[PDB]
């Protein structure tokens, strides 16, 4: 009762479909190769890094990033799959935003990377909708009482990503020193940009 | 569809597997984990066999414990390789004899769908909304916890897009509409039993009425 049905190992099955599927010539030369490189290379956290540092450090960047999040992207090239429709959401000193996809893992790729493992848990799914305060301080994020902790469910074409605020202790900081603090987390709306 | 996989709201799980920036490990953590999306975007994008909402959709038809006991990447192998059978592109059988053994795939869908409604509103940021007490059996994305409830326009989108009850199951009838960001109050969603503030959903026009 309950029991799991009999099934191959999970890289046999997924090779399985490669081959059937190759081997009748539906899938061109290096495509799946193309999108591993895609996923692996340019997908990646450094680049909304670039865009928060930007933001940080020109007001009127700024502006665009929270009003037409997709042309301030596009301005850097970092449009792309699941990530063409971007709106970015900035934390002041009363609210924390904080994103998820509660029915399966909707993310900013191009900008915040392939969600994490952790993101697509049933634990942060179920969770951090309900008790976002207690998910974010067990993850080591303590978020007080008088600041409102908004959550973002991203559950249809909107891909976003979280602007937080710039940290003390920064104060004309570069470009890049800035951008190296903003880190995946950041920009999902875990974390908060941290100083040594 | 009311499936196992409308986690929001749930109780009774434990810590999320995570504390702030900690080491995620390379992207894939075994060489075949970027099979799933890469040929879900062959089936999309070279062969048109389907769109991504019907990934989403054929993953939520997995059986409900075989969902809830597979890897997130495992559930996207399994969900294509129904799609490429239900499209008539492979076999089970073939996928079967490849694999060297069980390929159990989704589930069939007890839904035709449904096309985007034929009457609703354009809102305008600030409006209150009320999510229509509508129950559908196939794809749609309205997690049950906003269903019924009151929220507040903050965004309409400056784009549009097919409805997923209708492109989620293949149909011609999908048209298109903006979504909206609406916000709830945690209270409204949860009552006492929540420790948040507010919730924004992304909400298709065809799920709103005007409250
Ligand atoms: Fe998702
Ligand atoms: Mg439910």
């Amino acid at each position: 009762e309950n029991a799991a049905p009999a099934q191959a190992p999970v890289s046999d099955r997924a090779w399985a479909l490669f081959r059937a599927l190759d081997g009748k010539g539906l899938v061109p030369d290096g495509y799946v190769e193309g999108w591993k490189k895609t996923f692996e290379e340019d997908f990646s956290p450094r680049r909304g890094a670039e865009l928060v540092a930007r933001a940080w450090t020109d007001p009127e960047f700024r502006q665009l990033l929270l009003t037409d999040g997709t042309a301030a992207v596009a301005q850097y090239g970092y449009l792309g799959p699941q990530g063409e429709y971007i709106v970015a959401v900035e934390d002041t000193p009363t609210l924390k935003n904080v994103i998820v996809c509660s029915l399966c893992s909707c993310t900013a790729w191009p900008i915040l990377g392939l969600p994490p493992t952790w993101y697509k848990s049933f634990e942060y799914r179920a969770r951090v909708v309900r008790e976002p305060r207690k998910v974010l301080s067990e993850m080591g994020t303590e978020i007080a009482s008088d600041i409102e902790i908004r959550v973002y469910d991203t559950t249809a074409e909107t891909r976003y990503m979280v602007l937080p605020q710039r940290p003390a202790g920064t104060e004309g900081w570069s470009q890049e020193q800035l951008q190296e603090i903003v880190t995946k987390d950041c920009l999902i709306g875990v974390a908060i940009p941290q100083v040594p | 569809m009311d499936g196992v996989h409308d986690l929001a709201g749930v109780q009774g799980f434990g810590k999320v597997p995570h504390t702030v920036n900690a080491d995620i490990g390379p992207t894939f953590h075994a060489e075949w984990e970027h099979l799933p999306y890469s040929l879900m975007f062959a089936g999309v994008a070279e062969l048109g066999a389907f769109s991504v909402d019907e990934v989403r959709y054929v993953v939520e038809r997995m059986e409900p414990r075989h969902y809830m006991m597979t890897p997130y990447y495992e559930r996207y192998v399994i969900g294509v390789a129904t799609l490429m059978v239900e499209k008539g592109i492979l076999t089970q059988d073939e996928l079967e004899s490849l694999a060297g053994g069980p390929f159990p795939l989704s589930r069939p869908s007890e839904s035709e769908g449904r096309p985007a409604p034929v009457e609703t509103t354009t809102f305008e940021v600030g409006q209150r909304v009320r999510v229509r007490d509508e129950y559908v059996p196939g794809h749609i994305r309205m997690p049950a916890y906003c269903r019924g409830r009151v929220g507040t326009i903050s965004h309409r989108t400056t784009e549009k897009w097919p409805f997923p009850d209708a492109i989620g199951h293949g149909r011609n009838d999908a048209g298109e509409e903006p979504t909206y960001h609406v916000k709830f109050a945690a209270e409204e969603l949860f009552g006492s039993d929540t420790d948040g503030g507010s919730v924004v959903v992304d909400l298709f026009e065809g799920y709103l009425e005007p409250a």
